[PDB]
Parts: C-alpha cells; structure tokens; sequence
C-alpha cells in the first residue's frame, strides 16, 4: 500500500498490458510511416488485403515492431514497455 | 454549542501526521495545495483543531468498497 | 393465414431525390475561407460542438 | 492587521514552510515547530 | 524552421507600436473618386491589403493568398476613451491621487503591500485578488492623500463614459486630456500592485490618440449579382470618423467658439466608441441605409453566428453527406450502404507503394464515372492531374511508381464516421464499414437504431469521410461499432433486438415447434452455418428437429444459464426449472433445454441477460458475430410460419360483453351513492382536501378500478396464443392497457389529473343537465376502440390527449454547462483522476478504478455469475 491498495493493483495491472490507446497510437504511426516508403516486417505475399493499415495491425500482432513506450508517472518515474516480441 | 461529528452525513476526519503528510505529498508528486481544500473554519475541522497547513485524512462510506479515503489540505478563511 | 385489403395510400412530396446532398471540396468564404453553406451552393456539412 | 491580510500572510507561510521542508532543507521537528509558531502567532 | 504555438501574451497597445507597425497614413475621407480608383490615404488605400484574385500587393509582392493585411493608423487630435477600459479608468482614477500620482496610502503599509502581493501573486492567485480588492476598497476611501494632504475630490461615473469630479462647485466635468494626464503619472509600481502589467499594460494607453485601420482583408467588398458593390460596416463607421476628424480639425485652427468644439467632441468620441462596439446601453443604434443597425467589431465576435461559436467551436467540413436513411437487415452492424452517386463524388487518398500498385493502377483505368475509379492523380513534386481531362488513361496508369498520390473511390470496407443529431452520447456517432448499393439512402442495420435514436419515418444523418492515415486508424481502432456494444452510462447492452427479432425468437423457440431438414436448411441458409447438423431430436415415427435444437448450434459449448423469461409475469410463473409454461430459461454447456427467447434475453437495453453474458465472457467480436447470425434466423422463421394481426384477435363474445356491463352498472351505483351521501352532508373529508373534492377523488377511485376489473374479463374471456397477445406478453410492442382500451373500455379521461369540466356554466356540453356530475358527464369513457366512440365520448377522448401534443433548450444548456466544467478531467497511469493543470480530484477514480463500460451492470464483479459460470451445469 504506498498509497492506497487500490493503486498498487491498477499498477501492477497495467504493468504488462497495453492500453487501447497505445495500441491506436502504434498502429496509426506504423501505418503512416508504412505509406511513406518503408519496408515491412512481415511477408506481405499471401495477405488479404494489402492497405498499410492491415499490414500494421498484422506487424503489431506478431512482435516484430521496434517500438517502445514511455510511460512517463505523475510523479516522475518512467517505465519502458517494448512491443518487439514483449 | 453543538456536536455534529455524530451526524449520519459527516465522514470521519483525522488530522495527518507530518511525516505521513510528507510521504503522501512526496509519492504523489505534487504540492500540498492541489489536494481538494477544506477551510479551517469548516464545522468539523474546528472539532479537532485542525489549523493551516495540515492535511486532513477522509474516510467515506462507499458502495463499490466499503471504505474510501481522501485527503483534503486546510487553508485560510 | 395473411389479412388482404385494399387500403387508400398518398404519397408526399417529400421525396429522397430532393434530399440529398454531398460535397468533397469547392468554393471557400472570402473572409473565413471555410467551406460555403447549402445545398445550392457546393455545401458543407457543420461539425458542431 | 486586518482578518484578511492574516488570512492571506498566515497562508504565504504556510506555503514557504512547506517548500523548505519539500526541499530537504529543514527537518520534520523544525517544520513542526514553525508551524506552530505560525499558528500561535496568527490565531 | 517550423514552430509551434505555446502561449499568447495578451496586453495594450502602445501607440508607438500602432504608428511602428502601420504602413501608411489614412487623411483623406474620399473612398472613391470619379473612375474607381481608390484614393491613395483612403480607406481603400490598395497599400493595406489585396483580395483581387489578380492583383498584386504593394507592400508584399504577393496575391491574394500569400498577402496578410496590413495596418494603417487614424491621427486623433483629440485624444477619445476607449469604451472597453471605462471599468478600468474608473479604478485608476478613484485610487490615485491627482496631484502626484500615488495609491493613497502610507508607504510604510504600502511597501508590505508589495511584498507581500509579489510574494503570492503565482501560488495562489485568489488571494492576490482578494488583497489587490481589498487595497482599492481601502484607498478608494481616502479623501486626503498621505503624501499631499489636498482634499482629494470624489469621482462619479455616468454611463456610458462621462465622468463627473465633485469639487466646491459640486458639478464640473473631465474631459479625456486632462484623464489621460492623470493617468500618466502613476509609476510602474504603484500599477503592479493594482493588478495591472505595467511594462505591456499601461493605464494611459486606455485613452486613444492613434486609432489603427484595419486591413482590407478582413473588410471585404461584397460582389452582388445587382451590379453594385455593398461594403461592410466597418468601412461604413471609419469614414464617419474620419470625417469627424476632419471636421473638427477645421474649426480649431479657424476660430474657437469653445461651445462648438466640444459639441464636436463628443461627437467623435460617440463614433469612436461606436465603431468599437454597437448596442451599448443608454445609446442610439447606427444605421447605414434602411433603417437596419450596424454590426461592428465586437458585434462580429458575440452571438451563435459570430467568430467564436460560429468558426472556432465549429465550421462546416469537406468530405461530408447527408441523406435520409432506411433500414437494411442485410447489412453486418459495422456496415453502412452508400448510394452508388456518393461514392463516386467522396474520395480517399491513398498513396502508392510497392505493395498496391495493381490495384491503384486498375482504378485509375477507371475514370471518374465508373466505380470503383479515381478522380485525381496527385505527382510526387505535387501536382493534380484530372483524369476526365486526360486523353488515354492506360498510358497514366503505366508511369505510376510509388510515391504518386490518388484520389480514388469510396470501396467496400472504408471506414467513415455515420452520425444522427443532436449528438447526446459518444456514441451518436460511431465508425462504419462502407457498402456500396443501389439506391439513394443510406442503409442501416435494424441492430444500430437504439444508440442513434434512429427511426425510418423521414429522418436523416449525416456522414463523414477521414481524410488521413492516422486519422483512419484512430477510427478503425477506438471508434468501430462492434466495440462499443455496452453503453457507458450503466453496464448495459445498448445494441439487441427489437420488433420482428423477439416475437421470432418466441416462435421459434417454443417447445412445440418442429421442422424437417428441409425447413432447417432453409432456416439456416440465411445465416454462415456450414457443417453437421448431429441427429434430429425426433427420429421416429418421423424425423423432426426442434427450434430449440437448432438454436443450439450457436451457442458456446461451455455457456451456462438460469434465468425467468418475460413471459412469466402471469400464472405460467413457477420460479423454479419444473415450468410446464416454457417460462424458465435453461442452459447447461451450451444446450438450450427450457424456456423461450424474448425480450428478457435478447431485448436491447437489459442488463444482465443471456446476450449481455454472452457478450462480456465471450467478447465483442463473439456478440458481432451473433448478432449477424441468429438474428437473421427469426426473421426467416417469421416468413416461414406467418405472423399478421387480424381484427377476431381484439373481439370478445356476448358474455364479456354482458359481464362488463353489469360491471358497469355496479361502478355507476357506486358513484351515484357516493353523490347521494355527499348531498345529504354525510360525506367524510380526506385530510389537506376541501368536500366535493374529496368526491372526486372517490369517483376516480372508483372508475380505474371498474377499467381494471373489466380489463381483467376482457382478457380472461380472450384467445391466450393470438398475435396480439404474442406481441404484448413477449415484449415486441404493446402494453396491457392498450389490449384493454382496444377490447374492454377506454375508462376515465382526465386534463392535468382531473376530470373534463371546462365548458358551460356547470356542465362541459350542452347535451348534458345542469349540474350533472355523473361519469359519463365528466369524461367516463365505456366502449372500447373495437366496438367504436359516441360523438361526446370521442369530443373527450380528444380533450384528453390535447395536452401530448405539446411535448430542450433547458438539457442543452446544462448538457454544456457540465462539458465546459469537466473537460480537462484525465486517468493517469498512477490510477488518480487529475485535470490537465495538475490539480487532484479523486485519489483513485470511483473507489475501485472499475469503467462503467466494462461492470457488471455497476459491480466490479457478479459472483454469482462466476459461480454459475463454474457449476451451472450440474446446479
Ligand atoms: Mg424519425
Ligand atoms: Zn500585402
Ligand atoms: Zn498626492
Ligand atoms: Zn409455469
């Protein structure tokens, strides 16, 4: 309890879970950065569609993006989640 | 002239020790006057002698988990 | 078994034909340069509060 | 002074002595103290 | 190098940076001379801005999109108030004294002051507002000045800018120059402390010598089909002003009446302060032609049309449609139909990489009129291309490498925003998966109404079509339809059957129906059901499967449920898995063996039903995947088996006939016993309530208990299984009042809780006595719909239901009000609800962090659940 249990569970909770919000921000990124001229990480031979936005959710899926999150906490501490094969 | 700390309404208040104060303020990451304020003429902070510049420890019944608390900050006025 | 009758109908004079209306880009105000307002001009749908 | 001018100094006080105090340049029984002495002094 | 915008710095402004700033000087008050040509120093000078679309700048060389305005300044020879800083002037001028310019107050308290205001004027700016009150309050009140001493005079303020001193003479009046000159004695510090910056705000500024021009830009010429340019009104009030300027410069220099030049004075002044704002209290409107009042510069900022709530709040948007809509029970509930004409018009622009090239390329050999097509071709340096315009498509289509940009057609499975106004809830407007289809309308799921509102009696909503990678992405992501399921406001389904889907089920699922495996190849052709039927639940004397059996095949193999249905509100309730009735639902590993499905189970907007169990333990997709599934199912049962309404399901026999009319009969002596007994005086008051009163009351009493008791035969002497009653027990539409007002008697009706008296002196019609309060007098209504209205029985009827005719300005406003308030409010990683400044509101967010969206109808968890969901089936 370093505040209340409560909050200690919410942490411990989002700890190593994305939030939806995450996930969007991931995906939009991945995607406009696809469409730019990037190579993807993944075959892309025998997918059904090949928008980059499919692509994305397909890359985020199976871990082969190199991105981080920073969680940056109210208090100062920082967490780093990595979403390239957890 | 009258005690209302009995009231159905009225939650219980406790006047926080510095230390405690200290580390609450501390692992919240903020001052202590963003906490929610209470006066210190307020009915009940008067009840216990609180004075400017404590924090008061809240407990209020609640539906979802029996007991919550709150913190509030006393200011002047 | 299925009730058959013979009821009287009317018909309205509001009619989809005249109720539709959509604008990809146009004309822009000359003093806002936001898109124009109706379905006689080009249009614009109003993204409110 | 005036109730609203003790008001107003008592909670500057009480804001300097509590940004000290975060600051790690007084001790919890030195901030005790001035905030009695604050109290005492203002009531 | 590219910046962004981190804050603005708001303050007065100088004179010398109004001349600094300026471009020209504007003398002349001729706008137009003989040809057209605009007179260079005028207000049309062409050195302050250009909105030709081929003319050139002066001062920039740069059109009509490149040139920002640019300012002029108007020479005041007389300096004028500023209309919008009175409140301000006044303050100054009741707090300092006007000998040497100071706040009226010993040093010695003034310099603690200070200190103390400069101490706390960051940490808590409450309290430097209460000090800086509370210092004007106390050297307001001075009258004599601690460093002079000079019998400091009292200043009044009449509306709307003159001021009025009170010296010996008790009457004298303050012109703006001598205003101004006591404003320019005041330091900068006796200014700060008042409140005030004095480095960007300063006080004498507040009285005008310099008035900018604003730039033509902003005041543009309206081009009128009628040949005659109209100009706005800002133009319309500064050549007033500059001829007031002009006429009063004249008359200073050549003579000096001294009654004449402030007569002009105040003239100017009245036109300056005008110019600034119209409609100021205590003054008269300016017109320009017709009668019609102007509108000025803060005229153009205020009201629902202005600046602020008419192009910052909101503005109209490209990419957008509306149309009315119509039901579509063909469509997933993520989908929406699109008419083939706003698909081709709508565009996405997609940019060609390696990996759809083919398919870029096939829609750019389709034109702009053969979906699915392109409108544009955008080149990588970025220029468009039309392709109506082009003479062979082919060719262009060959020479598209990766980086091109085209603008093509809407396809099946874009994602667009569908909305319905007024927008109450988020989910008013969800992201859609496009279908393009024949017709003109917009195609909507039956599934989809509840969140909208929607209904297909003419309505319409609207569409939108993001523009951009990300854009789409958020959309596809947070906003999709199948996601959004449970509602936020409680935890709830939002989304479920409705009319034809409950009474589908009904029939379906009923314990008598029976089919062959051809009636449920038919049945489930509709649906994507591929695979082994298992054996029918009848094999001899002949093969037969039951609906029961067949609605079990969508179920999951683990799911377990106990549970009443709607239906069991009667005798058929026996609270208990023994239900001869089909009135308790029983499901154990996905086998449904009891019960049937109605609005209980399926219905939307019912918390903690099958479906919402389903749904929660199952997740989202599982309910989409449902809903497209088994719904289809009932309305296919529907067409197979027939379901009408006929006019013997609401006709009763001659004996409810006869029992209702002794009934009738009885409640008639009732009353009339009641009526006697308040004639004679031996009529007992109810407390709080005058007699005759009091009878009223008991005649009330009296008749909805006849209505119920009738409704009670009509519905005893009446077929249980008709469609009427299918539709009124399972929940699909009907009440029983309205089975009794069709079958038995209307009853009672009553105007704001009363019975129908207002008409004639003492009775409502003339067909009536004098004084007869009888029921049928007052509005007692005893035939039914069925059977038909007397004319006086029809003449009440229609008083009764006046008064829904008449059924939100009240729920907007608080609606906005709540907004405004709590908009800054966020989670934060640490679990606390915080707002975007810092400030704490709830340590944790509720007590245990729980979303509304994701409870168990407001629990965290149901453990009864969990325990059905353990042993369910064997319990
Ligand atoms: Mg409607
Ligand atoms: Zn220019
Ligand atoms: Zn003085
Ligand atoms: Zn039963």
């Amino acid at each position: 309890m370093t505040i209340d249990k409560i909050n200690e569970i919410f942490k411990e909770n989002w700890k190593n879970k994305l939030t939806k919000y995450e996930i969007a921000r991931i995906i939009s990124a991945r995607a406009l950065q696809l469409s730019m001229g990037a190579l993807p990480l993944i075959d892309t031979s025998n997918l059904k569609s090949d928008d980059v936005i499919s692509i994305a959710e397909e890359e985020l899926k199976r871990g082969v993006l190199p991105i981080t999150i920073r969680r940056i906490y109210p208090n100062g501490q920082v967490e780093l989640i990595s979403v390239r094969k957890i | 002239k009258i005690d209302i700390s009995n009231h159905e309404l009225v939650p219980k208040h406790e006047i926080l020790q510095l230390e405690e104060a200290y580390k609450l303020v501390k692992e919240l990451g903020i001052k202590p006057e963003q906490l929610p304020w209470i006066r210190a003429s307020d009915p009940v902070a008067k009840s216990i002698g609180a004075k400017p510049g404590d924090i008061i420890k809240i407990t209020r019944k609640s539906p979802f988990t029996g007991e919550s608390v709150t913190y509030r900050y006393v200011i002047t006025g | 078994r299925i009730l058959f009758g013979i009821v009287y109908y009317q018909k309205l004079h509001h009619m989809v034909a005249d109720k539709m209306h959509a604008r990809a880009r146009g004309p822009v105000q000359i003093l806002t340069r936001q898109p124009t307002e109706g379905r006689a001009r080009e249009g614009g749908l109003r993204f409110g509060e | 002074s005036t109730v609203t001018i003790s008001d107003i100094e008592m909670l500057l006080k009480d804001t300097e002595i509590w940004d000290k105090l975060l600051r790690n340049e007084l001790s919890i029984e030195e901030a005790k103290k001035m905030f009695d002495d604050v109290a005492r002094s203002y009531s | 190098s590219e910046k962004i915008i981190r804050g603005v710095k708001f303050g007065v402004l100088s004179p010398n940076e109004i001349r600094q700033m300026s471009v020209t000087a504007i003398i002349t008050s001729e706008v137009y001379d003989e040809d057209g040509t605009p007179i260079e120093g005028g207000v049309m000078d062409p050195k302050l801005g250009v909105i030709e679309p081929g003319q050139k700048c002066p001062v920039c060389g740069n059109t009509l999109a490149g040139c920002p305005g640019h300012f002029g300044h108007i020479e005041l020879i007389k300096p004028v108030i500023h209309i919008g800083y009175v409140k301000h002037i006044y303050d100054f001028l009741r707090s300092t004294c006007w000998r040497c310019g100071r706040i009226k107050i010993k040093e010695q308290d003034l310099e603690r002051y200070k200190r103390i205001y400069n101490a706390i004027k960051l940490r808590w700016p409450s309290a430097a507002r209460r000090l800086v009150e509370y210092i004007k309050k106390i050297s307001i009140k001075n009258l004599e000045c601690p460093h002079c001493g000079e019998k400091q005079f009292k200043i009044k303020l009449e509306k709307p800018y003159n001021f009025n001193e009170e010296r010996n003479g008790s009457i004298v009046k303050l012109s703006p120059s001598e205003i101004r000159d006591r404003l320019e004695r005041i330091p900068d510090s006796d200014v700060e402390l008042l409140g005030y910056d004095p480095k960007s705000s300063r006080p004498e500024w507040m009285i005008l010598t310099v008035l900018p021009v604003p730039p033509i830009t902003i005041r543009p010429s309206i081009t009128i089909e009628s040949g005659i340019r109209a100009e706005d009104d800002l133009t319309h009030k500064l050549v007033d002003i500059i001829r007031l300027n002009e006429r009063l410069k004249e008359s200073i220099e050549a003579g000096a009446p001294q009654l004449i030049i402030e007569d002009l004075w105040d003239l100017l002044q009245y036109h300056v302060a005008t110019y600034f704002d119209n409609e100021i209290p205590g003054l008269p409107p300016a017109k320009h032609r017709s009668g019609r009042p102007l509108r000025t510069l803060a005229q153009r900022l205020k009201g629902k049309e202005g600046r602020f709530r008419g192009n910052l709040s909101g503005k109209r948007v490209d990419f957008s449609a509306r149309t009315v809509i119509s039901p579509d029970p063909n469509l997933s509930i993520d989908e929406v139909g699109i008419p083939y004409t706003i698909a081709r018009m709508l565009t996405v622009p997609e940019r060609v990489t390696n990996i759809n090239i083919e398919r870029i390329r096939q829609y750019i050999i389709n034109g702009p009129d053969k979906w699915p097509g392109a409108n544009y071709v955008i080149k990588p340096d970025g220029r468009r291309i039309d392709l109506r315009y082009v003479k062979d498509r082919k060719e262009l289509a060959s020479s598209i490498t990766a980086g091109y940009v085209v603008e093509r057609h809407l396809v099946d499975g874009d994602v667009v925003l569908f909305n319905r106004q007024p927008s109450l809830h988020r989910i008013s407007m969800m992201a859609h998966k496009v279908r393009v289809l024949p017709g003109r309308t917009f195609r909507l799921n039956l599934l989809d109404c509840p969140p909208y509102n929607a209904d297909f009696d003419g309505d319409e909503m609207n569409l939108h079509v993001p523009q951009s990678e990300e854009a789409i992405a958020e959309a596809r992501e947070l906003m999709l339809v199948h996601k959004n399921i449970i509602t936020p406001r409680y935890g709830g389904p939002i989304i479920g059957g409705g009319q034809d889907y409950i009474s589908g089920a009904y029939l379906l699922s009923v314990k008598t129906t029976l089919l062959t495996v051809e009636e449920v190849a038919t049945i489930l052709g509709v649906t994507d059901f591929v695979g082994e039927l298992g054996e029918p639940a009848i094999l001899a004397p002949k093969p037969y499967y039951t609906g029961k059996q067949v609605i079990s095949l969508f179920l999951p193999k683990d799911f377990n449920f106990h549970g009443p249905a709607n239906i069991s509100k009667g005798p058929r309730a026996c609270k208990d898995e023994i239900c001869p009735h089909d009135s308790f639902i029983v499901i154990k590993n996905g086998l449904l063996l009891e019960g049937v499905f109605d609005k209980k189970a399926i219905g939307n907007q019912q918390p903690e039903s099958m479906l919402h169990w389903s749904i929660r333990e199952y997740g989202t997709e599982y309910g989409k995947w449902l809903m497209d599934n088994v719904f289809k199912m009932f309305i296919r049962f529907l067409e197979m088996r027939g379901f009408t309404m006929t006019l013997e399901d609401i006709t009763i026999p001659d004996e409810a006939q006869n029992e209702i009319t002794t009934k009738i009969k009885e409640g008639y002596s009732q009353v009339d016993e009641y009526i006697r007994k308040f004639n004679e005086g031996q009529l007992e008051p109810i407390p709080g309530r005058t007699i005759e009163e009091s009878l009223e009351s008991y005649i009330l009493d009296t008749l909805d208990k006849l209505r119920k008791v009738a409704g009670e035969i009509a519905t005893k002497y009446l077929d249980p299984f008709n469609n009427v009653y299918i539709m009124a027990i399972t929940g699909a539409r009907g009440s029983e009042l309205n089975i009794t007002q069709m079958t038995a008697l209307l009853g009672q009706q009553s105007v704001r809780g009363e019975r129908i008296r207002r008409g004639y002196r003492e009775r409502t019609l003339s067909l009536f006595k004098y004084g007869d309060i009888a029921p049928e007098a007052r509005g007692f209504v005893k035939n039914s719909f069925m059977r038909g209205l007397s004319p006086y029985e029809m003449f009440f009827h229609a008083a009764g239901g006046r008064e829904g005719l008449v059924d939100t300005s009240q729920s907007g406003y608080m609606q906005r009000r709540l907004i405004n308030a709590l908009s800054d409010l966020r989670i934060e990683y640490d679990g606390t609800v915080r707002s975007l400044y810092g400030d704490i509101v709830q340590v944790v967010y509720g007590d245990d962090a729980v979303h509304p969206m994701y409870s168990a109808h407001s629990k965290s968890v149901n453990v009864n659940r969990v325990i059905e969901r353990v042993i369910g089936w064997k319990r």
